[PDB]
This record gives C-alpha cells, structure tokens and sequence, in this order.
C-alpha cells in the first residue's frame, strides 16, 4: 500500500499586501508597517529639556520684555514658541530678526553677564509707559536706554575688552523718534549716530525720525542689532545720541539646542523624537508625520504607508 | 518566485499548520498526520528578523536645522531653503520606496528558497526508496508506519533498510 | 527508437547591450531606453497656461513700461523671458531684482488695484522723453513721479491700509538726480528722503545725486523696491523729495506659477513637461535635456542612456 | 545566470522560435517539431511588465524652483545654489544608475529561473521514463508519436501508461 | 545560501583547496584525490571583478564647492550651507550602506550558486550510474579509477560505457 | 568496491565579516576596504597647480599687502591658506569678505592690468607706516591712494570703458579716518562720498569718521569693495573725498580653481585628490577622512570602514 509524503508551507486567511520590484500588490501572510503616521498628540517633557515659551518669543525672553522677566539666564534643549505670544514693551523690529533667533536658539542659553560701562555725561535708565513693570513705567531688562543730562548729551566713547576664553553677544539698538522735537529733547543733537566696532568689524546705524504706525501707545521705534566679540576682541561703542545700550554680554554657546513653532502641549512622558505635532515614536525607520523634527527621529518621507513583508507570499487552501 | 515552489509546484499553502512556516504532511496504512519542520522555519524566520534588525530603531539624531515654514514672501533665500528640503524629502521618499520593493521581493524568494531547501533535503533523503509525484509530495514505494515517517522528518531514516523492498515496488510490471 | 524532447529558450540576431550589477556589457534579446534625451524644440502652449514675454521682462511688465502696456493684469502657469527683451522706459535698478522677480513669477498674476493717495502738495504724474506712449511722454504705468508744486515740496505723509483678506504687494521707486539743479528743480530740497514702513517693517532711502553711464537719454536713474502689506496692517509712506510712489497693489498668491529663460517658439501642442529647449515627453523615469524643467517632467540625469532589459539574455545559434 | 539554464547548459537560444520566450523541441518517429510553452513565457513577460509599470509614467511635478543658470559673479550665495543643484543631480544620476545596474541583473534572473521552472515541471512529469541528457534535453525510453508530446506539453501525459515499456528500455543490458 | 549549498548540505569548506574555489574530491580503489574545477571558479572569480570593476575608481571630479568649517557665528545662510551639506553627506552614507550590503547578499548567493552549478553538472554527466548521498557527494557504483575520474572532470565520461556495470550493482537484492 | 566522488569547495582558517541584508556580520573567505580613511599628510604638488599661500591670505596678495608682492599674477588650481598667515598693511574690513575671496579662488588667477585714470585734481599714491615696503611707508600695491593737492580736493569724475572681450574686476576702497581733523587734513570737506556705478549697477559709500580699536599703529579703517564691469560697460568712479582708488582690474575666469584652509606641508608627488589633512588615494569609492575635497576624490561618508565581500562565505574545516 506505500505512503505518500507532502512538503508544505503555512498560510492564512487574512494575508496583507505588500510591493515589490514586480508587482505593487502581491499578498504575503504577514507585514509591519514602516512609516510612523500618528503623534501623541502633546510634547513629552524628558528627556529632552523643554522650555515652554507660553506668552512669550525667544527675543522678547533676550531683550528683557516685562512680562518674560521669568525666562532670564534659562538654558533648553528646545525652546518652544507657541502662537498666542505677544510683544508687550517698547515696540521694536530687527534687521536679520530670523538670524538672531537662530544663533540664540542654537546657542541654547539665555545666561546674561551684567557689565560696568562707563556712561559719564548721559542720564541712564530711561523708561516708558508702553513697558511696565508692575504698572510702574520701565525698559527691557537687558537693554539701557541713555538720554541726555541737563540739556547735553557729549560724544560717548566706551570700550569693554574680552578677557575671557568664550565669546561675547552683545544686543544693542538705535532709537528713533517721531518727531524732531523728540529728538532733540532727548538727545539734543539734531539726528543722532551709533557706531559699535571691534578689531574686526563695524556697524554703524542713523536714526530715522518721523512716526510709524502706532503701536501699544507709541509711534517711535527701535531698531535692534547684534555684535559678537571674540576673545582678546575689545568691544567700542559710540553714540552721538540714540544709542540703547546693552547692560552686559550673553554666553553664546554651540550645542544640540533649536527653537521649534507648535501649539501642542507639555505632557510628562519620555520621548526622543519631538514634532510639532507633538512627540511620535523612533521605532520606525520612516515617519510623514512632520517635515520639523527634533531629537532621534524617522526621516520623513512623502508616503503615508510602507508595508515590509515579514512572511512568505500568501497562498489560502 | 524565483524557485517556483511557493506559489508554483506547491498548490497552495496549509492555513491548519500553526507550529511552523514548512511542514510535512503524510499517508500511510496507520493513518495521515502533520508536522512542522524547525531548522527550515528557523532558517527563514531568522533572516527575515535579520532584516527587520538592519531597520527598526536605528534612526537619526538632528537638532538645530533650517526653517520649513515660512510666514512672510522673502524670495532669493527662502526659495532655496524650500528647494534644498524638497530635495530633500524626494530623495529619502526615493530611498524609502526602493527599499521595501527591493527588501520583500528577497523575502519573497528566501522564503520559496526555504522551501526548496527542504524540498531537496527530503528528496536526497529518500534514495531511490521514493518518487517525485511532481506536487510537492513524494510516492513512498515501502512500508512506512509511523516511526518510519518520523525518522524521515528527524533525518534518522536508513534508506538501505527499505531499499530492497522499495526497488521491487518501484520497477514491478 | 524512443524520442527526445529539448527545452530551450528564444534568441534574436540583433540583441541590445545592457548594464548589470557584474558586467557593464551584456546582451539581452530587447532593451527599453529610460533617459530622455530629445525636445521637440517647441514649447507646447498647452495644458499649461504660458505667457510669452516676447520682447518683456516680466520687471517691466511689473513696472508698466509702455510697450509692455499689453500684459496688464495677465495671469499665467510659466512665464516665458525672451532675451531679445529690452527696456524702453526710464533708466533703472532694482536692488535684490532677482528676489521680485521670483516673487512674481511664483505668483502668477500681474492684477493691479489702483488705490486714491492724497498727493496733496505736490504735482503728480511726471514724464519723460525716455518713456514714450504713442511719442507722448509718459512714465511706468504702475508708478507716480511726483515733483514739486509752484516751487514747494511739502513733507508728505499718507496711509493705505489693507482691510482686505489678501496680502498687497506694493512697488514704489527713489529718483536719484543727475544734478544738484535737477534735485531742486524737481525737489526743492537739496536731498530727498523716502521712507515706505509698516506695523512690522521699514525701509528707508536717501537718494544720491551723480550722473550715470547715460542710457536712452538719461545719466540719472530710478531704483525700485517694494513692500508687502497684510492684512490688518497699514502703508504709510513718507517723502520729502524724491519718491517715486505707487498708484496702487499688486495682488501675491501662491501657486504653480514660476518663471523661465528660453528662446524656443510657442507651438500649438499638448506637453506636461517644459524645459528651455522645449517641451519634451514624459514616458520616462529620466531625462537629460536640461537641469531646468516646468511641470511633470522626468528627473535629470548626466548619463545620455540608460538601457533597462526587457528580455532574457541572448544567445544566438 | 543564477540558475545555470541560460547561457549555462543550454547552448544557445532558437532563434525560430517566434511565438514564445521558452518551448519545446522534440523528435520522434513521426518526425521533428517546435512549439512555445506559454505559461512560462507569460510568467517572465508578465515580471517585466511589472517592472515597467514601476517606472514608466510615474514622474514628479515641480513648479517654481531655483535659479540653475547665471549672468553675473555674485559668489556666496551663487556658490551655495551651484552646489545644492549639481548635489541633487549627482545623487539622482547615482539612483539612477544602481536602478538600472540592479533591474537588469534581476530580470536576467529572472528569466533564467523561468527557463529552471519549466524543464523542472517537465522532468518531473517524466517520472522514471526519461532521462536528463544533460543539455536541456531529454531522452524519451519509449514510443512517443506526436500525440504523445502534445500530452507532455499540455500537460495530460499519463507516464503510468508507458512505465513499462520505458522501464524495460531503460534498464536492458 | 540561496540554494542551499555551501553552509547548508555542504557541511564545510575545504581549507586544502588552494588552486580554487571549486572543486572534486574522490576515493576509489587505486586511492584518494582532489582536484580543483576551473571552469566553475573561473564563472565566480569573474562575477566578483566585475563588481569590483564598477565600484573601484570611478571616482567624481569636484572643484571650487561651499565653505564647510566657519569661524564665525552668522546665523541663517550659515545654517543652511551646513544643512545643505549634512543632508548631502547623510544620503552617501546610505548609499553606501545599502551598496555594500546588496552586493555582499549577492556575493554570497551567486557564490552559492556557482557551487550547486557545479554539483549540476556533474550529476547529469553520472546519469544512472551514481547515487546523490546528500552531502554533496555522489556514491559511484562501477570501478572507477583515476583515469575514469578525470574524465568525469574533464568532462569526457562516457556513461555508457559502464552503465550495465552500475545498473548491476545499484538494484542488486 | 565503487567510488565516491564529492563535490565542494574552499575555506580559510582567518575570514573576515561583513555586512549582508539579513545579516551585519557574516564571514567570507575574503574582502576589500571601500571608506579611504588615511591620508598621506602631505599635500601633492601634482597633478594640480597648488599655490602656497604661506604668510599670505588670498585678499592680502590679491589688495597687495607689501610682504605679499611675490603673488602678483600668479595662477593656481588651488590655493592654500595657511593658519599662519598675516596682515602687515593698512588695517581693512571687507563687506561681503566671503563672496570676494569665493569669486577670486573660483576665478584662479591674480592677473593685474594697469589702467591710466585721470586723477588731475588731486594728490596721488598716499603711504603709510602701517604699509611698509623695503623700511619705506608705501601702501597697497593695487589700490591709490588720493589725498588733496593744496588744500583742495575736487568732485572727481573719471571713466573707465571695457571694451575688450572678458570682464573686468575693480577693487576699491573708502577711509574711514579716525578724527574730524584727520578728515579735513586728507580731504578738506568735512565728510567724503563714494561713487562707482556702471549701466547696470552703483555702489554709494559714505565714510564714517571715528577711532576703531588700534591695530599696528591705527585707529582708521579702509573698507574694500568691488565692481565687476562687463564688455561694452563702462566704469564710473565719482568722489568728493576718502576714495582708495584701483589702479586697473583683475582679469575674472571661471575655471576649475578654488581655495583651501591648510597647515599640511607640500610634497613632490602625484596626487589626484586633496583635502585639507593632505592627499589621499582616489581608487576607493568613499573616504571618510574630510568633507573638504578638491580633485578626483573618493565621496565622503561617516563610516569608518565598509567591507565588500570578494569571496563566498566561509566555513572552516
Ligand atoms: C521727555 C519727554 O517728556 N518728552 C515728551 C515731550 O516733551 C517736550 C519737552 O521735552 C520739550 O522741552 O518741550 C516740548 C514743548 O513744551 C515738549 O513738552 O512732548 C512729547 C509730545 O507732547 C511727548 O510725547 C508724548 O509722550 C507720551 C508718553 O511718553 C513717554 C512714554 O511713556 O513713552 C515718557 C518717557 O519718559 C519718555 N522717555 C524718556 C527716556 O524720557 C518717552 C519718549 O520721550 C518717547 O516715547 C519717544 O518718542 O515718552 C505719549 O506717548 C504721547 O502719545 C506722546 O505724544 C514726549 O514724551
Ligand atoms: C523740469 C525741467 O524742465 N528740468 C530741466 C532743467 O531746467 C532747469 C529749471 O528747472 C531751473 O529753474 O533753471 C535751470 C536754468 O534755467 C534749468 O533750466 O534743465 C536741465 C538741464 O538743462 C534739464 O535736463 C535736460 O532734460 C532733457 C529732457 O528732460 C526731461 C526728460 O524728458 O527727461 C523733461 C521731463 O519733464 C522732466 N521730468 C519732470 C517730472 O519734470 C525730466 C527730468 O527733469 C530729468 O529727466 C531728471 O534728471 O527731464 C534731456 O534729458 C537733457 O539731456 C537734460 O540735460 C531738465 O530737464
Ligand atoms: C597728513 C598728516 O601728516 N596728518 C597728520 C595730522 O597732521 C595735521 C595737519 O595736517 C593739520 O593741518 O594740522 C594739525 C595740527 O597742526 C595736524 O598736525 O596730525 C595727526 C595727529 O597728530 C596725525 O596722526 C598721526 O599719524 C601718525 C602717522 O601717520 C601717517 C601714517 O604713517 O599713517 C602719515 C601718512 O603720510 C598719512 N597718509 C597720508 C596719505 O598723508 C597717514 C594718515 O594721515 C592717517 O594714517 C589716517 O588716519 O598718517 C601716527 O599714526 C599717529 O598715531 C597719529 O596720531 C596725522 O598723520
Ligand atoms: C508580523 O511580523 C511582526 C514583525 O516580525 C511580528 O511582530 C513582532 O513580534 C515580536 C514577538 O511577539 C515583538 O516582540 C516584542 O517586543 C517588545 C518591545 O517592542 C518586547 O518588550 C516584548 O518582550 C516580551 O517578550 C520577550 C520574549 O523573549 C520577553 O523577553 C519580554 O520580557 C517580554 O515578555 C516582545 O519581545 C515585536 O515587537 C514585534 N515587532 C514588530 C515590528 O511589531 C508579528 O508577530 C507578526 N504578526 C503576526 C500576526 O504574526
Ligand atoms: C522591447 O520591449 C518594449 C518594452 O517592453 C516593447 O515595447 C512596448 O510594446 C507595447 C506593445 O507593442 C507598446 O504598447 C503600445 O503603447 C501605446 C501607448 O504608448 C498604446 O497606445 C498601444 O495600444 C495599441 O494596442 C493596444 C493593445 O491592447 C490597444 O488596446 C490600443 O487600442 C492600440 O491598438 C500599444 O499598447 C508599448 O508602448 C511599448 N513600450 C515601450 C516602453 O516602448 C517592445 O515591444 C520590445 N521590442 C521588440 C522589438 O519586441
Ligand atoms: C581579496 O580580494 C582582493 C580584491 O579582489 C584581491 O586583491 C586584488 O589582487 C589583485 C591581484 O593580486 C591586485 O592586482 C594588482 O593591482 C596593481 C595595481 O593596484 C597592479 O599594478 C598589479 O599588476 C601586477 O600584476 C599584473 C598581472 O597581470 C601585471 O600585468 C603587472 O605588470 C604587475 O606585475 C596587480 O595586478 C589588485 O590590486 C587587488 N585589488 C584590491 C582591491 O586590493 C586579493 O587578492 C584578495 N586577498 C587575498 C588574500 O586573496
Ligand atoms: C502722519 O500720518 C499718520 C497717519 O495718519 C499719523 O498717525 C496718526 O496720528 C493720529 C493722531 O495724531 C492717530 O489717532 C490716534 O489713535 C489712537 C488709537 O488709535 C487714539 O487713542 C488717539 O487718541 C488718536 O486719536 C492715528 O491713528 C495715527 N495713524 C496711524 C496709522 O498711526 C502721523 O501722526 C502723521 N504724522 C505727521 C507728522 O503728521
Ligand atoms: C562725469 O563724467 C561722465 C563721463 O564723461 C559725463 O558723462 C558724459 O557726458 C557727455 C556730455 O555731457 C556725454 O556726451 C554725450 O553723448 C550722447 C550720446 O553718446 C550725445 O548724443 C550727446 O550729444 C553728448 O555728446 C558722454 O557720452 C557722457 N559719458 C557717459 C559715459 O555717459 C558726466 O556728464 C560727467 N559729470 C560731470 C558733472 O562732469
Ligand atoms: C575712544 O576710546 C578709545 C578707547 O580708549 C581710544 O583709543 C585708545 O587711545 C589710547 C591713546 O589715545 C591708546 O593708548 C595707546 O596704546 C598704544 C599701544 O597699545 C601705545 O603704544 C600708545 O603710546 C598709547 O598709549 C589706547 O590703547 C586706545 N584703545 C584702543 C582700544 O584702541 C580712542 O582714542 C578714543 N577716542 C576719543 C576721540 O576719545
Ligand atoms: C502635523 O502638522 C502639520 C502642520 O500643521 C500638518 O500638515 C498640514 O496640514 C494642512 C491641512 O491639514 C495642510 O494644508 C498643510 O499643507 C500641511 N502643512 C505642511 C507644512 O505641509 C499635518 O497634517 C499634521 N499631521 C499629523 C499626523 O498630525
Ligand atoms: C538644451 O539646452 C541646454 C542649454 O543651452 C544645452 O546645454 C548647453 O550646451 C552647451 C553647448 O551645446 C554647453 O557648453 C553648456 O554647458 C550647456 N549648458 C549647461 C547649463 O550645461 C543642451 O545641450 C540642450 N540639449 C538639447 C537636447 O537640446
Ligand atoms: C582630518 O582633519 C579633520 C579636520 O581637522 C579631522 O576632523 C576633526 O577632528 C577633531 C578631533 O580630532 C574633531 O573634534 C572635529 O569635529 C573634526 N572636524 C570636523 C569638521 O568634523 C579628522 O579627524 C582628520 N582625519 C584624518 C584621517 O586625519
Ligand atoms: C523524532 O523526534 C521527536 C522529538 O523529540 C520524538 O518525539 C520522536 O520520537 C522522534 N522520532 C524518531 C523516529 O526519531
Ligand atoms: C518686438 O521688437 C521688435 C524690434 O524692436 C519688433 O520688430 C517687433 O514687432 C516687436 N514685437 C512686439 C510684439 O512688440
Ligand atoms: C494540446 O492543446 C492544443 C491546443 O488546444 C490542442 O490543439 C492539442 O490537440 C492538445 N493535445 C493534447 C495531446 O492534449
Ligand atoms: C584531463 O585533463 C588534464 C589536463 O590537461 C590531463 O592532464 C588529464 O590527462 C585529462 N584526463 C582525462 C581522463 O581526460
């Protein structure tokens, strides 16, 4: 009678589809998926370290804006600009304004050194209602506005050497008035100048008078600009009027620290890989969830879907 | 494909084998029976893991990089920050495509590989004691209970002992 | 006798070299070509909507140069700059003139609002022999030149306001006098000022009088620049002297349009894919006709061929 | 190559075989003949086409770009726009090398295992009547009219019916 | 390990062999040899040089390119020209990756399959004389001298010749 | 008795792993190395032209800072920058000192044609002690600087036509003098101007008169600027005072010339492939010893090493 004896091979009735070189449908009995398409929905706070900006930009942390007076001297690994923030001091714009938030968000720290500048023959300290602190009448924190004693305001000429092994950003600006009765009464002269300069470079602005659309009370604004002083470099800061002079140097590092756009909230959980759509899992090679990511993440890819099959073709009895 | 067992010679695959991707299944005097073959389900399971090994969890570290959204009309720079991560995002879109096309066709063909393997490890097996009926399934020309079958599967089974009786089945008139 | 029964395979006489992982040389039975290597040599007018600048940049078209009156408030999918294009209105520069041009040409439209300024004050609507309309003087139909009235410049001060849903696009000028007399005559004043601002931003300009290389009758020149106004924000411009002011805005959308250098002729066909030397076809994965392509278009390639088997290989009797 | 059949021990191709890539040539008493195995010959037609349908018609649409050609020196940012572009064509120029290089050494696979497929099936429809010449050809041990063929090819050929004159022819002395 | 050969039925290589990658090793009544195949090491040795061929210098021309190293901190441009390069530099590192790894796969298989090409050859040239033991090895039932394996070697074994010889032994009671 | 006859093949008792798809270590009988990863520390002097820049940056020998003179019309295919290098001069910044050092490398050559401007008006060919040649105060030898001619310093006009073939490339300057009376001595007016302009462009300076910190003995700036004047185009240099004057152009290529930051050592030997650690062979596809290459060069990649399988996988006896 004999035998008959039959090799084989397993099968299912629920196989999926994957590609090939050959074919962009053929049934296997098993696949994963390689394209992460779903988020958290929220920013897991480790164990990278956030810095939920909430009401505040990262220059209104720099500049010292009243109500982002909680921000000083904080570090981060991803500062988080979220789109209900609102400038709320003296109103400002900034030629280059997208280079310095990068080199401050790339720099990672907001630690500010205060320094003794020898501002002899101009009154310090000027305020304005459309910066408060505590309804009192004030300025940006890290910013020191110079206007002139008894009716003079002299040639200011002031140096400041770096001494020390890191580098120096220093953030000044250039006020310019409304009108030229305000002009001359804060800074006497009948147009102003600034000129901030190392052994290596050299910015020197004019003021502008006359209004601009108002804003939060005023009609004057103030224009800010950037120098970085290198070790051994002497930092030289003219004014023959309206200079806003800085208080001090901030660290300027380089590191793994950005700055990153997204309404999503805080949540407390550990994840690597941050979106602006919130945290997604790395397990998966690829992801389309978000172009912008942060920490280890997929590479984003243009595709929703990429089935990788993890058995044989399916073949059901 | 590529070896055309899978999906070819073999009809179709046995929803009912649950121990294992190949297997044996048999007909005797004492009854019929299957069983799972390890060393072949292995060999393929491991590969196949191998791959998964080569692209789960190996991902890239970026920190500060180059705005992707913009809010004002810039022109000159912003279009080639836009060009540059278009660029970008069509060529990894490119890599992505090509790897799961090229990486399931090889699995495809390693598992009919694997099958083939056992096809031809069980064929070289049975000597001259047995027939390839041309389905996946070899004609047993001899008494074979049970213990017969399962020294076939173990790799224990002498040929030598049935062959006699075999070659009398096989070439009779 | 028995017989004998040979498997076997097919063979060609003329068998095509192909590319493999190990040989650069082996011969298949048939081969498919995937680089697109020839044009038509025309650019099909179809299913894209192209406009032929003929003898107009796209700039002066912008600007209104009187014989690019024709292309007012066209639209357009590519637009298509001829180099036998040439100016014919007042002598100009356009600082980051690639940036507006892009701009533009990203576009897709040249629709013109005209909006009521209050140039009380001054005289408007200034012309030249270097910018003719039908041998009338005339000037750059988007643009205003305004000068002085029974000898007097007033400080000018006036607000447009986008109340709109879109974003206005804005070009305005600075006439810098070859003469110190021309400045006066014109201007009144010994040197001009020009200041186009928003809530957000400024831009300042002081014109400089000197002649330049004389071209088409003229030794001074205009230079263009332009602002984007959203909504909810306000245009305030201010001059006293000098300004070339706009009679309006430009709406700035943004779509598929764009921009391209090419003297290939328009033809009536029916091609996705445009390049410089023309529309070609878009069967192919491939092509290396030109880096520079408009549409649906195969990607490019240095490499003149790429051979993709299409059959076994060949192995003649 | 990978399987040895074409350009391995099958000498060369027929070139008169012009209605299909992979057949039969035989020679009996009744006389000589030729005919294509379509099964075959459509499964091999059938993988290429589905290669081609990956590649053919599948393009990209892009639409405002960069600047690629240039009037004027203008250096840093001109630089930074040359290397971005002659990046990106490199990096396509390699895809598009390796694609080509990889598709051809698979569909020459890929066609040499039909061609494996196909002598496979019919050795194993011969059973004990015939035997591998070692050139893709096999030696038929029995009287096998054109009727006879037609079953091999068609696939309807009952060996058990000539077992015993093939037997007998295959092992006399 | 697509076929199954070396690391599989083969249970090891031969550290001996050192005029080739492939080859016979015998045993009959006169002694025992081995003898490398050319033919065979020959087809592998090619395949690999002409992998070799199209990776080892075909290098790219490169001339005046962008800044990679800077002194200064300078925000936007700067971040893009690093972004622009790092992108470039991770994507040849995947084509790199993925290069070595394909070709290795296919090194080993085609390794592979020059192997079973070989155990091919040989078991068709053997006919009905000889018995496939499994491991690579073929139990020849004739005498078979030195003279007699070289011709299978070389290629010139008429199996005729000894066919009634082995038929005898290979269905003896 | 029979035979046995056995087929098989190789092995080696010392095999080496490599990566597969399914397997990141696996051992063949053998492999070769494709990540180049030394250098021979020394860079070729062949088969490229290299210029030893030693002392000297290219903007030094190019302005023709006077321990510079030796590279006056030199070629290079590339141009190394040594670390040591120095100024010795008058103190200078650049405006865009990137582009211009960029647009020099690519163009491969210090080629200096002499051009007679009709400065009548004013003094010429100022010197300093900070610009010493042979103990003697001298100046830049490229550049002219005109100072007054008793006490006077005239509006100058002068032009320029190119109307030879290939483009022209200005280099000019503007002081920036440290004091009022400096301004005066050197220029009379009380503030200069600078003008170069053609058909198509203009560059407009003013100088800026104030202390920068002290380099080499002073405290005034000269700022370098260019001009590219193209055939038919014309050069227009206007001043009423502080313009550092070209005495001709540089002939501007487009070549296979670039530059290089280098402290490793020439050597004779043949090398297609430089970076900046030195040579290196080209007959790998990758290296990984630096992303700064210039030549026939393997491409970079992070990897230390990859190996390719020469040989089948290896199983020992
Ligand atoms: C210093 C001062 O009080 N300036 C005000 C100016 O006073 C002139 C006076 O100095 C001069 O000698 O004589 C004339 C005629 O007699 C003036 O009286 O007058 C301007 C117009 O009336 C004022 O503008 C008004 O300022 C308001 C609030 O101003 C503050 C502010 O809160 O922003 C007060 C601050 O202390 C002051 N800052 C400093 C450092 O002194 C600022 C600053 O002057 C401006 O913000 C810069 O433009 O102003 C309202 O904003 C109101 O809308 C505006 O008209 C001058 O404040
Ligand atoms: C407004 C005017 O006519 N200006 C001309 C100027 O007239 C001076 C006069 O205004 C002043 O009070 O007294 C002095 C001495 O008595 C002058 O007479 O004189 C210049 C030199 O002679 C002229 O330059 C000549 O302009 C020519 C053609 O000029 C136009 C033109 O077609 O471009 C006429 C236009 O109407 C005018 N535009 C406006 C808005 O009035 C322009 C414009 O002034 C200039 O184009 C700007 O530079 O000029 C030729 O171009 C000739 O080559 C040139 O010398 C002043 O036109
Ligand atoms: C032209 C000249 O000699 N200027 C010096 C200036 O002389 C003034 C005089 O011209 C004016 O009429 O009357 C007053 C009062 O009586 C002055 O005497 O005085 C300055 C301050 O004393 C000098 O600055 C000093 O310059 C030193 C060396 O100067 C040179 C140099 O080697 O750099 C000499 C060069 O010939 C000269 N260049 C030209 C084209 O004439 C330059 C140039 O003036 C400056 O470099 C630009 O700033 O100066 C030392 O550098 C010393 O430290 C410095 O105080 C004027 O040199
Ligand atoms: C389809 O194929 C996929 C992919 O091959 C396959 O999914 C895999 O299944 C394994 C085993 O079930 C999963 O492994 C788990 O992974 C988690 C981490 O993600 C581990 O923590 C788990 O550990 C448990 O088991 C271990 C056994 O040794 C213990 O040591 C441990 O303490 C835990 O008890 C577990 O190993 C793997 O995550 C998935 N992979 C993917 C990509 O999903 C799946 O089985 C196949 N589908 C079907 C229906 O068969
Ligand atoms: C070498 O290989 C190439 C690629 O495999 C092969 O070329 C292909 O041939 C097919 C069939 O001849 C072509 O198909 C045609 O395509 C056009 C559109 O481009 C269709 O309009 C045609 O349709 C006609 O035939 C249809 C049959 O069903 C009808 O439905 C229809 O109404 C028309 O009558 C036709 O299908 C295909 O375009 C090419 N592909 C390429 C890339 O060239 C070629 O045959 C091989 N060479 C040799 C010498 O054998
Ligand atoms: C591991 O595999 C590698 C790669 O396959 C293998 O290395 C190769 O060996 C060949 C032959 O020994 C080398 O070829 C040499 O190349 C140099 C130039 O680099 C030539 O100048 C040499 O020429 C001599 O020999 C020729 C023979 O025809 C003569 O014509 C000539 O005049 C010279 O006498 C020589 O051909 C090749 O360079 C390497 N390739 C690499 C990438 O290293 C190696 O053999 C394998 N390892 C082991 C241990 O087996
Ligand atoms: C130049 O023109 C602009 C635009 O008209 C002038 O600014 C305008 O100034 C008036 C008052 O001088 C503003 O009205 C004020 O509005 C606030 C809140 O909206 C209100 O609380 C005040 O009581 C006052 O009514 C007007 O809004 C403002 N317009 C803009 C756009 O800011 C500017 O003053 C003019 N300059 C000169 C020198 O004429
Ligand atoms: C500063 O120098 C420039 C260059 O010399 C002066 O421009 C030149 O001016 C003269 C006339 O003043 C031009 O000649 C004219 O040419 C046209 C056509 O070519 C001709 O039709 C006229 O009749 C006249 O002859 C000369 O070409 C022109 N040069 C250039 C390059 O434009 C400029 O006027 C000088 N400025 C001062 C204030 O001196
Ligand atoms: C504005 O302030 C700066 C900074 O103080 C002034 O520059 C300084 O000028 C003094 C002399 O006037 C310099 O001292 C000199 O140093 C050299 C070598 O170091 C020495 O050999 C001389 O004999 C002299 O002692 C001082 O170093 C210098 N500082 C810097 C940073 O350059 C500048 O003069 C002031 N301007 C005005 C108008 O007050
Ligand atoms: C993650 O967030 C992004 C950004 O908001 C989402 O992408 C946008 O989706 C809108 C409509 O849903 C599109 O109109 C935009 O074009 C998209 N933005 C960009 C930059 O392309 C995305 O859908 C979100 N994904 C998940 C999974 O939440
Ligand atoms: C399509 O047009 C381009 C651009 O003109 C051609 O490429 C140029 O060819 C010239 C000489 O024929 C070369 O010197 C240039 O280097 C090329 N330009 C660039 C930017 O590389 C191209 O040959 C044309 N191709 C077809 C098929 O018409
Ligand atoms: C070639 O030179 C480069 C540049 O100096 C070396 O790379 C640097 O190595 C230092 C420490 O050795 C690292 O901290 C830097 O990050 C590296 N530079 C960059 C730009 O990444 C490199 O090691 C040298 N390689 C050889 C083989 O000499
Ligand atoms: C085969 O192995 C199984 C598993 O251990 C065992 O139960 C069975 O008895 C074995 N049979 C033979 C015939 O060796
Ligand atoms: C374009 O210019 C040329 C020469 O100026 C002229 O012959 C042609 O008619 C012009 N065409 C248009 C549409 O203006
Ligand atoms: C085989 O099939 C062909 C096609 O229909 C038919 O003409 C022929 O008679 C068949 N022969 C046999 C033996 O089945
Ligand atoms: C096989 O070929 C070798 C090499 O020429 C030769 O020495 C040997 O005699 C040949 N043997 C036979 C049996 O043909």
């Amino acid at each position: 009678p004999g035998a008959t004896l039959c090799l084989g091979h397993h099968a299912v009735p629920n196989g999926t589809l994957v590609k090939t070189i050959t074919n962009d449908q053929i049934e296997v009995t098993n696949a994963t998926e390689l394209v992460q398409s779903s988020s958290t929905g929220r920013i897991c706070d480790s164990p990278h370290q956030i810095l939920d900006g909430e009401n505040c930009t990262l220059i209104d942390a720099l500049l010292g804006d009243p109500h982002c007076d909680g921000f000083q001297n904080k570090e981060w690994d991803l500062f988080v600009e979220r789109s209900k923030a609102y400038s709320n001091c003296y109103p400002y714009d900034v030629p280059d304004y997208a280079s310095l938030r990068s080199l401050v968000a790339s720099s990672g720290t907001l630690e500010f050194n205060n320094e003794s500048f020898n501002w002899t023959g101009v009154a310090q300290n000027g305020t304005s209602s459309a910066c408060k602190r505590r309804s009192i009448n004030s300025f940006f924190s890290r910013l020191n506005w110079l206007h002139q004693l008894k009716y003079r305001y002299p040639a200011l000429n002031v140096t400041m050497p770096n001494n020390d092994k890191f580098d120096k950003l220093y953030i000044w600006g250039v006020h310019h008035p409304s009108t030229d009765s305000d002009q001359t009464s804060l800074y006497t002269q009948a147009s102003g100048r600034v000129t901030v300069s190392t052994k290596r470079s050299q910015q020197t602005v004019i003021p502008n008078i006359g209004s601009r659309p108002w804003v939060r009370g005023i009609s004057s604004r103030i224009s800010i600009y950037w120098t970085i002083v290198k070790p051994g470099d002497i930092l030289l800061i003219n004014s023959t009027g309206n200079l806003i002079a800085p208080r001090g140097y901030f660290k300027i590092r380089s590191g793994k620290s950005s700055i990153m756009r997204s309404d999503a909230p805080i949540g407390k959980c550990n994840s690597e890989c941050i979106t602006p759509n919130g945290s997604i899992p790395n397990d998966k090679p690829f992801q389309n969830v978000n172009r912008i990511t942060y920490g280890a993440c997929p590479r984003y890819v243009k595709q929703n879907t990429l089935k990788l099959a993890t058995g044989m073709r399916n073949v059901p009895e | 494909g590529i070896f055309g067992a899978i999906a070819g010679f073999i009809e179709n695959g046995w929803e009912g084998m649950m121990d294992g991707w190949y297997g044996f299944r048999h007909q005797n005097s004492e009854g019929t029976g299957q069983a799972a073959d390890l060393k072949s389900t292995q060999a393929a399971i491991n590969q196949i893991n191998g791959k998964l090994n080569r692209l789960i969890e190996k991902t890239n570290e970026k920190f500060h990089q180059i705005e992707k959204e913009f809010s004002e009309v810039e022109g000159r720079i912003q279009d080639l920050e836009k060009y540059v991560e278009d660029t970008k995002i069509d060529l990894w879109s490119y890599n992505a495509e090509l790897l799961v096309a090229l990486e399931n066709q090889h699995t495809i063909d390693l598992t009919d590989s694997e099958m083939n393997k056992l096809f031809e490890r069980t064929r070289k097996q049975l000597r001259e004691n047995a027939e390839d009926m041309g389905n996946g399934c070899f004609k047993i020309y001899h008494k074979c209970d049970n213990a017969c079958i399962g020294s076939i599967r173990n790799g224990t089974y002498d040929h030598d002992v049935y062959r006699d009786e075999a070659l009398n089945n096989r070439f009779q008139i």
